[PDB]
RNA sequence: AUCGCUUCUCGGCCUUUUGGCUAAGAUCAAGUGUAGUAUCUGUUCUUAUCAUUAAUAUCGUCCUCUACCGAGGACAAUAUUAA
RNA sequence: UCCUUGAUGAUGUCAUACUUAUCCUGUCCCU
């Protein structure tokens, strides 16, 4: 039950300064998978024909 | 000869603190048999009291029982205020702070996000690679 | 370069910058007046002052919103404390307050900075 | 007894969100827990809410899903309110009614 | 010098004042006193120091010559320098003299001299073998 | 003349931090060493100090650590009777902050207040009865003030709300720790009779072992494997009293 | 093996620490002048603290007593001899 | 019949460069 500090994009109320590593730790962002369909193969084939 | 090993466990609550802190104070003391024995045959039946037994409002203690509170006391304390050790302060880190409040805070968030932002630093010190 | 330096260290408002300075002269006047008043107890001159506030008085005066200790089943009337011993040949403002922990972990610090650096 | 007129509408609503959030929080955690902790979680639904309006995927990688859950429930009642206000609004911008200057720049900054 | 923790300097017989010097961090100058040559001035600051400001033209404080190892949390004092500047005696609260040497700045010698708070310490003019100094306690000493 | 050549030390972005860090621009140097003579400034200083910790109790209203602060301030000053008054004030702020009462109590005894500190004891263990610290403390108090009897009527007292099983314990210890294996006889069997568990009967079983009662022993295991039956027993008591026969 | 002291290493507490809201609340490049102030660079003068002994005897301030005066006590160096 | 600790020319004066109760609103140079 242990609460992890909130680090955020836009808020820096005591001016601080944190590691980069730290402050890009927008996990969501990196796991989002951008994962291609396999019916453009389909549509550049045939035009190209 | 005897051996015995006491090693702790992470926190989990302010009582079982308590409860070891207490056990290693009552394993301390230690009792002279002299003054039990004299209060007891000075008391008599009511030295073995019910709840309700009579003596809530008597007992005077003698100035060297309450010096042996007070130097007991006075330990107690110290061995409290030792309760978080001081870490020491390597200057060869690459610091990372601008100010001392910030350098408790980039400890914490070491502590916390240290074992999941950890490729990110290996990128960052191989030139922000892979 | 520099003004980056300047601007990583600043973490400050203009209302909290101005409050230090006046937390700065705060402690200034303070000690001329006490100077000023100090002669003058020195000397031996009785010049009092005024003093127009509300409350802030109230509190050497007598003990602030006292609460009497709830009592009871142990007579508590006869015992007391003994005070503290003044000793005003020695004692400082700090003497009463006590080290402050930046002054005892930068004591800390350098003995640190001296065993790593000669080791 | 000051009222909640126009110009302290949005103001109470935050301020009554987060209190909200601190009742639950604290009847969240069990027996032994060390009763702090209630800063930094709501430092964590403001930092949620903010992802909800930048449409950044929030996630923060340890963090007790109780408290997680939590926090998507009371980001997705401030979402639904912020999304129906902004109906209402366009609305009567639309139709002709009476409606701030202040109210028409924060509808489109909505929209 | 002034309560209120600034400097103004005159022409004589002129109100107006040419130069006026304050920083946030100066507490205060109860005492200030003048070299023999004209050429240096040094207050003592309630903050605990003793300051020099260059008399020439340019009054600046330098911050090549400094003094603290004395307290005077908040006493009127008096500071002298040794003719020939060579040393520099500040009489302070807890009643010890300090002296210090002005060349390489630093405290050459130190008296508990007085069991009350001293203050004008006065180096005879003439003499190098003496000074003279004054403090609460009622005495006027000679060392 | 300006030389454009290719560089060796290529500064980074942690020297820059280094070199932010090193500037101070926020670090005010520290009061000046002010030496207070008689009483007018110390009262001065009493004054300055009160204020702002009266101003800071006004502000935060709760946050407990204000009160311990300026409560401490006022202890180290030997000006009990203020902190008897700040303590009694946090208290009304919030009753059921277990540190709260455990700083105030320490406090009596620390300054040989000895009956103050037991009446605070006695009011604590009455508000907040469930708390286990404060009983374990006023017992403690008792049994180094010598009060042996006091400390007898406050088990009992204790023993009054079934606590659990190391509170039997502590008060098991207690009575061993002087003599009266009887008395700790006793303490026993209301333990296994207000705590039925198999560990329990085990650990009152090894207590008359260790101590050379076994006849009573042989009761006691004769006692509790008729008293928890047939179907319920796991292997532990029946391999206890196998190896004590062993 | 046990107890105490010291050096070194490490784990735990270390929310003790980021104390609201919205339309990221909004926006986003530059010298014109002086005198005045601050900083840096040279021009000039750094190495040490200074000055008989032994023995004997006894004007100023303060306190007390008696009728400004007298007496007593204490303190502040003085004299002689000899290298 | 006391009493407490050390960091390698300096220090001072003069000259030069950089920012206004205080305001005005933008262009050079070679093939
Ligand atoms: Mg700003």
């Amino acid at each position: 039950w242990k609460i992890p500090p909130c680090i955020s994009n836009w808020k820096n109320a005591k001016g601080y300064t944190i590691p980069l590593d730290k402050r890009l730790a927008a996990d969501g962002r990196g796991l989002q998978t951008v994962h291609i369909n396999e019916n453009f193969a389909k549509l550049a084939e045939a035009l190209y024909i | 000869k005897k051996k015995r090993k006491n090693p702790d466990l992470g926190f989990s609550d302010y009582a079982a603190a308590q409860l070891r802190q207490y056990h290693r104070l009552t394993k301390q003391i230690k009792p002279d048999m002299e003054t039990y024995e004299r209060l007891r045959e000075k008391h008599g039946e009511e030295f073995f009291p019910t709840s309700n037994s009579l003596l809530h409002g008597t007992h005077v203690p003698s100035t060297e029982e309450i010096d042996r509170m007070v130097i007991d006391l006075e330990k107690q304390i110290e061995k409290r205020d030792k309760y978080s050790r001081r870490r020491p302060y390597n200057d060869d880190a690459d610091i990372d702070y601008i100010n001392e409040r910030n350098a408790k805070f980039n400890k914490k968030a070491e502590r916390f996000y240290g074992k999941y932002t950890a490729e990110i630093k290996q990128n960052l010190e191989r030139g922000t690679a892979v | 370069l520099s003004e980056a330096r300047a601007r990583l260290a600043n973490t400050q408002g203009k209302k909290a910058k101005r409050k230090a300075r006046e937390k700065q002269l705060e402690e200034a006047r303070r000690l001329a007046a006490l100077q000023k008043r100090r002669e003058l107890r020195a000397a031996g001159i009785e010049i009092q002052k005024k003093r127009k506030r509300k409350r802030g008085v109230d509190y050497n005066a007598e003990i602030p919103f006292e609460k009497k200790p709830a009592l009871g089943f142990y007579d508590t009337s006869e015992e007391n404390y003994q005070a503290l011993d003044a000793d005003f040949r020695k004692l400082r403002q700090q003497d009463l307050d006590g080290e402050l922990r930046s002054e005892k972990e930068g004591r800390d610090r350098k003995k640190d900075k001296q065993h790593l650096k000669r080791k | 007894a000051k009222t909640v007129t126009k110009q302290r509408v949005e103001s109470h609503f935050d301020l009554e969100l987060r209190a909200a959030v601190m009742h639950d929080i604290l009847d969240m955690m069990p027996e032994g827990i060390k009763q702090n902790k209630a800063r930094t979680i709501l430092q964590h639904l403001s930092e949620a809410w903010r992802c909800w309006k930048a449409n950044i995927p929030w996630k923060v990688p340890g963090l007790p899903t109780p408290i997680e859950n939590m926090i998507l429930r009371y980001v997705k009642a401030k979402a639904d309110w912020w999304t129906n206000t902004a109906h209402y609004n366009r609305e009567r911008i639309r139709r002709g009614a009476t409606v701030d200057k202040t109210v028409c720049k924060k509808n489109l900054g909505r929209l | 010098t002034s309560d209120d923790k600034s400097l103004r300097v005159w022409e004589w017989d002129i109100p107006v004042d040419f130069k006026y010097i304050a920083e946030p961090s100066m507490h205060s100058m109860p005492a200030v006193t003048l070299s023999p040559n004209g050429k240096w001035l040094a207050c003592q600051s309630m903050d605990n120091q003793i300051l020099i400001f260059g008399a020439q033209n340019r009054f600046r404080l330098n911050k090549k010559k400094i003094f603290k190892g004395h307290m005077v949390a908040g006493y009127a004092c008096q500071v002298d320098f040794s003719p020939d500047m060579s040393y520099v005696i500040s009489g302070d609260g807890n009643g010890k003299l300090n002296i210090w040497d002005w060349k390489t700045t630093k405290l050459y010698s130190r008296f508990k001299a007085h069991d009350k708070v001293c203050i004008g310490a006065v180096w005879h003019p003439h003499e190098t073998s003496k000074v003279i100094t004054c403090g609460w306690d009622g005495l006027i000493k000679l060392w | 003349v300006k030389n454009k050549a290719p560089a060796e030390v290529q500064i980074t972005a942690e020297q820059l931090l280094r070199e932010a860090k090193e500037r101070e621009l926020e670090l005010l140097p520290p009061p000046p060493q002010q030496k207070i003579t008689d009483e007018e400034e110390l009262n001065d200083y009493k004054l300055r100090k009160r204020k702002t910790f009266e101003d800071n109790i006004r502000k935060n209203r709760t946050v407990i650590s204000n009160w311990i602060k300026y409560a401490q301030w006022e202890e180290s000053l030997k000006e009990i009777q203020r902190a008897r008054s700040i303590y009694e004030r946090a208290l009304d702020v919030d009753y059921r902050n277990i540190t709260l009462w455990l700083k105030y109590a320490e406090m009596e005894m620390k300054n040989r207040q000895v009956n103050h500190a037991r009446n605070i004891w006695d009011r604590a263990i009455t508000t907040l009865p469930r708390v286990n610290q404060f009983w374990y403390k006023y017992t403690y108090m008792e049994e180094m003030l010598g009060n042996v009897a006091g400390a007898r009527q406050v088990f009992e007292r204790w023993m009054e709300w079934q606590p659990e099983e190391q509170a039997w314990h502590s008060y098991i210890n207690f009575e061993l720790r002087y003599k009266e294996v009887d008395r700790a006889r006793t303490i026993y069997e209301r333990f296994v009779l207000v705590h039925p568990d198999v560990k329990n009967w085990i650990k009152y079983a090894r207590f008359e072992e260790k101590h050379a009662y076994f006849a009573h022993a042989r009761k006691v295991y004769e006692r509790a494997v008729e008293f928890f039956g047939d179907e319920h027993m796991d292997e532990h008591l029946y391999v206890a009293f196998a190896k004590f026969e062993e």
